């Protein structure tokens, strides 16, 4: 329901998203608390270099130069990381948060759990599930007409890869822009008498290394998404033929599955091949006939 | 945010503030750090510890009140008797035979009679 | 049958008590009167929230000055909060 | 919302000046927050007006109740009334 | 609570929009509480109540102590700053809260809530009926 | 509990001053808290 | 869980004593983290490398910047403050941790 | 742990001064914390000594088990060896 | 935070006629330059290594194929 | 020229020493585990008692 819909790469992406969100929060907190630009007039036994300026002037110069000189990307970088990670989390959760497909997902989870929970499956592979067979066939009458779930998930994967690509593309160019030092020339002369100001903010190098780590994490996320998308367009998940239950158990039933059912079975096989095998027992016509025969011998 | 702001008295009469063209600010010729130090020392010595540790005494008294309240529930010997009593009393309050006995101040299942 | 017996027993046991009604009546009356108090006195004192205040705190031996003027930043905010609170109290009194 | 403002607050007996230029550092941040919020409000209004029109489009007070009665051949599934066709329409929205 | 099935997709979308709006309102409110100030500089050359602003450089000294700067900053912030710019996050919070209330009032209204819980409980057990499956199997 | 407290801490090697008057803003708040607390203490004593 | 009956009365009492000790140690540590400072003032009359301690009164002017005050405060706090005075809460926290580890050792 | 300290760090190339008198505000508070903590330690040690002395006096490697069987005439209640008597004694401490 | 003062120069004050902003700028520059990189990154270093340890310790059972 | 200092230095040093001792004990535990791994040959389990 909330656990078996996550392959290994999905859990890896979840951990990467959590790390990126925590890093964005850390950067935002650091910006809120300590991020400040200090500015001094640039153009000038060694003694002090008093410029007869007061604390209000100090703060005003800091304000004006931080607003003007510092890169908008540099200021919004913790915010940008937070925004993109929030979008990643939202699109990760939306696959199950849309009720139209979430109802089908929940029904699939419930029916798979009920079928694998039935020990008659093990009996055949060696009670009331016979009536549960109806739901199984009812389920095979309902969700096999879907496959829009697959389209939604493909849209999500494409959007995630696009987000990673754009993040890498412009963050790589913007990373070199941040600097520990900076200079600004504003018309603060005749307001304070000075125009040129050398400035610096403490965060710069720490945030630069933070950006380096963030970009490494984005690279890892991109690799994972690339592997997922490549697997999507290589095994042709629109059709799934077991070719093992029919060969092993000797049952010539279970002809095929539709796009949605094949995609679900592929994902479950990625999580675990054996749960799919145990669920395939009730799609078996031979098994269902054997169970009906057993019930009939009991009732007669 | 607890602290004191201290300012010296220029006129000292037996260790007491004597309290003896426009108005101007009286300058004590003292930097800020000196104000910090004098405030710290005065707060340390001349402030009554009762006013300084009032919340801590209140907290301690609340803690011991709560401990005394729950001690019998926490003490294993009494707690065992209490759980035994409450476990038995609930089923005595809900016995299927209690209602019929109170009604009579019939046909009964053998299971409910055995349980009673 | 057991439900019938229990219902009759509960009716005889409860129709005789007459405490819950008294408690809720007292609670309603107390809510009404307390709302009246906190809508009277608060509105009476509400004008005392002012942004600028003149204080002649009579300290010259340590300052050399008599009277002072002060800006309190939160007076506007606190006045707005008090207005919203007394509006909610009016709604509470209507309900009471 | 602007980064810089000009105030002729007219305090000369205390300060001695006429005009003062003040910089508000957070004006850009508040501007970005306001832009994001107004976009969100646009989205919320889009959704609300869509739902209002959809409710005012199909007249959800009566449930035609003909699809299943025609498919499963149960003619005795007549239309439900108001406050019930509402529920059936909402369930149809979730899962029919 | 089984009321999640009562929510269409647009209801969940409105819930998420309101959640984000509440989060940004809280962020704006706390940041405005902790750091919203003004830094004021008096103008010595004034034309029509406007700052005319008309051998190394030397700083301007306005003969003002720190407390005067704080006082004038507070005065101009209170007086010559627009209320909407200062009170934007709290108006946002009001709008979010009332949006949530309009969302939940029918759920919180006992008259409607009784009927809603009755209907959803009945429909769930109807979907759970051991005879519904057979009847729809025969169709 | 007093808002203002006067101290002769005897520091003249560093200050040169004898007596000082100090304002402690939270004292009145502490008095209010003390009153409200001893109210609850009296109530707890009565119940006990 | 059901392991309540295993603990003797003295075991529960030790549990709660350790709880109180850990609580006060954490409070002391978090207080020392932020509000712990020392206010330093030099002495002008220095005899034997010590403070000789030699018309309204006037303030004594050491003519020292506040940054110099901060530097001297930090240096004096580092060099000439008792290490136990600087690490009492951390030591108490470690002792509570080892007490807990010994208590749940067999557990 | 004392409120007032005297330090001579000998920095004159930066200050010129030699000796400094300093104040540690929490030193009285830390003294209070130390006294409270060591009182807790005394209580813990008293409890632990009680436990160890009781354990050494008890010799609970064999459960006497004779009073119960003697009272109920259940002669088949043998005394159990170590790792069974110790736990039995602990449970008896909780509840006989 | 790093506190900085110039080194090269009855005792009195030794003022170098500088303001607080200059102190702050010097503190920033010397913190970036003089302070050892590993000293500055020790908390991040320990956090990263602990994260790697926890991830590789849980990865045995977070690996679904063998889990 | 500037003489400087940051407060957390010696405290960080003590904390780091404690952390390194912790890592030392961690490595001792790892070495015990590996020795038990490189001494019993866990590839085969023989009951020989059941």
């Amino acid at each position: 329901a909330f656990r078996v819909l996550k392959p290994w790469w999905d859990v890896f992406t979840d951990y990467l998203s959590v790390a990126m969100l925590m890093i964005g929060v850390f950067g935002c907190t650091l910006q809120v608390m300590q991020d400040k630009i200090i500015c001094l007039p640039k153009r000038v036994e060694m003694k002090g270099l008093k410029t007869d300026l007061d604390l209000q002037q100090y703060s005003f110069i800091n304000q004006m130069c931080y607003e003007r000189a510092l890169h908008w990307y540099a200021k919004y970088f913790p915010y940008l990381v937070l925004i993109h990670t929030l979008v990643f989390m939202l699109c990760s959760n939306f696959w199950f948060k849309f009720p139209g497909s979430s109802s089908k997902i929940e029904h699939f989870i419930s029916i798979l759990g009920k079928c694998f929970d039935s020990p008659w499956t093990t009996r055949a592979l060696s009670e009331q599930a016979k009536a549960l067979f109806e739901k199984v066939k009812k389920f095979r009458l309902h969700v096999e007409e879907g496959d829009i779930l697959y389209a939604m998930y493909v849209r999500q994967t494409v959007l995630k890869v696009i987000k990673f690509l754009i993040i890498i593309a412009y963050n790589s160019a913007l990373v070199s822009k941040v600097q520990f030092t900076v200079d600004c020339n504003v018309d603060i002369q005749d307001m304070t008498g000075y125009k040129n100001f050398s400035c610096n903010h403490t965060m710069a190098h720490l945030f630069s290394k933070l950006s380096f780590c963030y970009l490494c994490f984005v690279s890892i996320y991109g690799l994972t998404c690339l592997y997922t998308l490549y697997w999507l367009f290589y095994r042709s998940l629109r059709e799934y033929s077991f070719e093992y239950v029919r060969q092993e158990t000797g049952i010539d039933d279970i002809p095929d599955v539709k796009n949605d059912f094949a995609f679900m079975l592929h994902m479950i096989d990625q999580y675990d091949p054996l749960y799919s095998k145990r669920f395939a027992v009730f799609l078996s016509e031979v098994s269902e006939n054997k169970l009906k025969q057993l019930n009939l011998n009991n009732e007669w | 945010q607890d602290k004191m702001i201290c300012l010296p008295c220029k006129w000292v009469t037996k260790d007491s503030c004597n309290d003896s063209t426009g108005p101007t600010g009286i300058k004590y010729d003292l930097d800020r750090h000196q104000y910090n130090y004098v405030d710290a020392v005065c707060y340390e010595n001349r402030l009554h510890w009762f006013a300084k540790y009032f919340p801590y005494l209140v907290l301690l008294h609340t803690l011991i009140f709560l401990a005394c309240s729950n001690f019998w529930f926490k003490f294993p010997r009494t707690s065992s008797k209490l759980e035994h009593f409450v476990s038995i009393l609930l089923k005595c309050f809900d016995s299927p035979w209690t209602t019929r006995a109170l009604s009579e101040t019939g046909v009964l299942d053998k299971k409910e009679g055995e349980q009673a | 049958k057991a439900l019938f017996e229990k219902v009759k027993k509960f009716r005889t046991h409860v129709e005789e008590g007459d405490i819950v009604y008294r408690l809720y009546m007292r609670q309603t009356i107390i809510k009404v009167i307390k709302f009246a108090l906190i809508i009277c006195y608060t509105v009476y004192y509400v004008h005392n929230i002012k942004f600028d205040v003149d204080c002649t705190v009579d300290i010259e031996s340590l300052t050399g000055y008599r009277t002072y003027r002060c800006a309190h930043p939160l007076a506007t905010l606190f006045k707005i909060l008090a207005s919203f609170y007394i509006s909610l109290v009016i709604f509470y009194g209507l309900i009471c | 919302i602007k980064f810089d403002v000009d105030c002729t607050v007219d305090i000369e007996s205390l300060t001695g000046y006429r005009t003062y230029r003040c910089a508000h550092p957070l004006a850009t941040l508040f501007k970005i927050l306001a832009s994001f919020y107004i976009s969100l409000v646009i989205f919320y209004g889009l959704i609300c007006m869509y739902t209002l029109w959809w409710m005012l489009r199909r007249s959800l007070k009566k449930y035609s109740f003909e699809s299943i009665r025609e498919e499963s051949s149960y003619s005795d599934i007549p239309d439900v009334k108001n406050d019930f066709a509402f529920m059936l329409h909402l369930i149809d929205q979730y899962d029919p | 609570p089984a009321y999640r099935i009562l929510k269409p997709w647009w209801d969940v979308f409105t819930d998420y929009i309101s959640i984000v709006m509440l989060m940004i309102a809280v962020f704006g409110g706390t940041l405005q509480v902790t750091q919203d100030k003004m830094i004021c500089l008096p103008c010595k050359w004034v034309t029509k109540d406007s700052c005319n602003d008309s051998t190394g450089p030397t700083g301007i000294k306005y003969d003002l102590d720190r407390h005067q700067y704080n006082y004038v900053d507070a005065v101009c912030y209170e007086n010559r700053l627009h209320w909407f710019a200062k009170y934007f996050p709290y108006l946002v919070l009001l709008h979010t809260l009332i949006f949530l209330a309009c969302s939940n009032f029918w759920f919180k209204f006992p008259r409607t809530s009784s009927k809603l819980e009755h209907f959803v409980s009945i429909l769930l057990k109807c979907f759970d009926s051991p005879w519904t499956t057979r009847a729809l199997s025969e169709t």
